[PDB]
């Protein structure tokens, strides 16, 4: 028994289901990046050393900045700067929360963690991809009226191949979503896997494949980062 | 089955939207400012080596 | 339960190999972020202490 | 005896995955080969970034043209399966 | 004791699920060698872009007839199966 | 016999497909990414840092295939589609 | 169990893997001597004149293995041999 | 009269026998294409030879976590057959 | 049933699994070998008539592979061995 | 009227070839582009072969590793059938 | 149903499968060999006959495989070991 | 109503073909590979061809000693089929 899917704390509201588990994990890492935003804001120092959690934050910035002002300049598109930092990291906290040891035994011989990475459940990735579908396709209308946007991501950098560039239009909010998906869904069941060893056995493949999820975690946020950035400035040229 | 989307995709997405604002708000803007006045003072230091430098000679001159 | 002792020693030698071979380089990469941004404030404050001296000296002579 | 759907529902599950195994087989060796030319080319001429992106994504468009149709297929087989009774 | 047709059924979608992994493997490696070639040039000559986008087109034209054929084909076996009875 | 039995042993065969095409797919990529990122660097060493972006751009675009080919194989041997 | 279903099916099979291995042929083939064209003219334009010589000759080696393929998945598929 | 857990546990064995073979294929070849490059490399600036282990094993680490996820995922079909009657 | 039938079927797919196989070698083999030979002809233009002697023992080699292939695949579906 | 044992042998015969396949082709192909690295190097500079052989046995080692587990597995699935009765 | 039309069927898809690998390998192998052999008679026309040691020596390597695969499919296909 | 001996030999007989289809792909290119290595290291350096069947013939041991393996394993496979009764 592995039991795949099989959420917790569902419940209902509207006539629509909500899987409680992932909207709990959801609201931990927003709570954790939130309390560090607010200690940054608390601590930000233009005149003095700078503290860790600035140190951190301004990297993000300048990380992301550059990418922005490599692909798009930075007057052009300001705003893609905060998306790209939260993206990376809500995606990179919420992957590296599943490194504590909130992994027991359901009584059933069955692995239950308390914690379970939300980017696990297609719902969250489906959030985040189409969130940035939506954003860089109404960032190129902006940029080239309700016309020209479909005109030149039909047509794309040759006219000619219209119908790939349509299927490509499409293969990037569904390639963003699923990669993360994956990256995390295979590693939730990894651990799954793990947990039918014996703890005197247990504990060696799991501690090696936690050690390897972490930077797995860190770059899958910063692929999906760059991949936000880098079609938001396809979506803004000419 | 695990891939059909429920209801949980509104209310992530409503999670991001609040994180994303107080990134735009309270984290993006001061840490470019901060930036900004960073590398105004390197260059305003600089400028101030310049300055030393052309007036302890200036002043020699005159 | 069994399980989670496993888990529990599994994320023990994590830690440990986190702690000892993690923790140091970036903590050190850390250290010297905050010793260049002294520097620079150092290097702003004797600047503008220096264009003040020199323009004194120039006003002296 | 047997269920004709069931053979049918297992032969369509076979080719999908041919199918999909196929497409990731050539996404990724193409994907592979096409950032090898891009991370050569940002290798000797760093300012080059710039440009080398409009011709590699147009190459990445395609290569994952195939993949995705690919994709769509297989779900035709296995969510739509023609001749399905 | 089965029908004919559910066999047959499930050999066309085999066949066609391997018709579209082979076309998809060559689609996509095809796709990122003739790629890798153009963001090299691209990058040896900025300015050659022009010149190699005719070339290129000619490759990826021949590699996508390959795999459109094979789509076609597929197509054929999956929707109009031959010898189904 | 049982249909659920033989639409089991395909549902896991087209997974074991689908996982097989993937893990080629991302070792050869990830390989030949790898293969470009070490000469850059034995070329010209200080460009360790700037080689990275692209260089995880290319692990992304290529690990795309894989983790969908996980998740679709996920899908087969766990929520069978067209399971009586 | 009707043989000529037997049949059919494996040559619907045999048929698709000859389509398979022919196109994973033909796209390598035609992607390897594609990369040369495009890296020659690269070079130097004017060669491109003459490269289009060879060229030709590779493909016309490759895309001609592709379409004997065709012609005997063809056979395979609407004149089964054998199909008893 | 079959038993149907045979026919699962011969379409498991089957599956992982696909499973492990890719990742081995992955492995080996990209295992390899790497080494070649650390190899090049060494040849070229052998005083490199420590600042290349750090890509080369970027690319290792991104390669054998692939294989042995796939030895997991045999594991599974093979020790905990998914759908087992 | 009808051991013909089953002994077609996979004489079938054995005739597909062979002619796959040599469509995959042929058309790489004869890419690989034609990207040498425009490469040579692109840097040494005067090269081309030096060029051909090594390409068409490469080509034939590789072919040679295709077409034994090919007979064998014959072999298979028109003579199948064992056939009862 | 079969005997489950049949079936659940020869899917496991099936599958130790498969991984035995796809153990041999990465092995092979790995382990001649890691040679081929390893020619050219010392190929280009004589001396060097002392050095190359450090860099080439990780090569070979992360290779034939992946070979030399899937041979095992291979075992286990031919020897100690999982899922048999 | 005859044992004798199952033990046929699979050592014809066995010997297919030996034939396909064997197609492969000699054909690609080749295909590289030659691409060698092109090149460096491109680069060093002195070496024409030079490089003829060394390339045989592989083809005779790769050859060898192919033709040991083919003895060995006959072994499958004319003289099936299991045959009862 | 068939012999369990005669689906474990078809079983077994699969199982030695792709044994033997994958060590003969993975041999073939390997020592293609090698050769490569060793006539551009030939043409380029004319009296290296000596020095040069060192590490090209441990390249050809390991890519043989795998086409070996697998061939002995085929033989296994086939003429002692294990789980055979």
């Amino acid at each position: 028994a592995i039991h795949v899917g099989h959420h917790t704390l569902v419940f209902e509201l509207f006539g629509m289901t909500f899987n409680g588990d992932t909207i709990l994990a959801t609201a931990v890492t927003a709570v954790i990046v939130i309390a560090l935003a607010f200690y940054l804001r608390a601590k930000v120092t233009s005149t003095g050393v700078p503290s860790g959690v600035q140190l951190f934050w301004e990297a993000l910035t300048i990380q992301m900045r550059q990418q922005i002002e490599g692909s798009i300049g930075m007057k052009i598109a300001p705003f893609v700067l905060p998306l790209s930092v939260t993206i990376f990291v809500f995606i990179l906290i919420s992957n590296w929360l599943a490194v504590l040891p909130l992994q027991y035994g359901g009584a059933d011989g069955a692995a239950a963690e308390l914690y379970k990475a939300p980017a696990s459940d297609i719902n969250f990735v489906l959030a985040l991809a189409l969130f940035v579908f939506v954003c860089y396709h109404a960032a190129g209308i902006w940029r080239r009226g309700i016309v020209g946007h479909p005109i030149k991501v039909v047509k794309g950098h040759v006219a000619f191949l219209a119908p790939i560039n349509i299927v490509e239009e499409l293969a990037k909010p569904i390639s963003l979503a699923l990669r993360l998906f994956g990256n995390i869904f295979a590693g939730g069941i990894l651990v799954a896997l793990i947990a039918m060893f014996p703890w005197y056995i247990q504990w060696f493949p799991n501690a090696v494949w936690k050690t390897f999820d972490l930077f797995v975690g860190l770059i899958q946020a910063f692929i999906f980062s760059l991949l936000t950035i880098l079609y938001f400035s396809q979506s803004m040229e000419l | 089955n695990f891939l059909i989307p429920n209801g949980t995709f509104f209310a992530v997405l409503i999670i991001f939207l609040i994180v994303l604002g107080v990134i735009s708000k309270w984290v993006v803007p001061p840490i470019s400012k901060v930036l900004a006045e960073r590398e105004a003072m390197l260059a305003k230091t600089a400028a101030d080596n310049r300055k030393s430098a052309e007036q302890v000679a200036a002043a020699q001159a005159d | 339960m069994s399980i989670f002792i496993g888990q529990l020693i599994g994320f023990a030698v994590i830690a440990f190999i986190i702690v000892k071979w993690v923790v140091p380089p970036v903590r050190t990469l850390m250290r010297n972020q905050q010793e260049a941004v002294r520097a620079a404030l150092a290097e702003s404050a004797e600047a503008a202490k220096k264009l003040a001296d020199a323009d004194a000296m120039h006003a002296k002579a | 005896d047997l269920d004709p759907n069931a053979i049918i529902t297992a032969g369509a599950l076979i080719g999908g995955g041919l199918i999909m195994g196929g497409g990731a087989i050539g996404a990724g060796i193409g994907d592979g080969i096409a950032g090898n030319a891009l991370i050569s080319g940002i290798a000797r001429q760093p300012e080059a970034q710039g440009r080398l992106f409009t011709p590699f994504f147009i190459t990445v468009g395609l290569v994952e043209a195939a993949y995705f149709i690919n994709l769509a297929f297989m779900a035709l087989f296995v969510f739509a399966t023609p001749g399905l009774q």
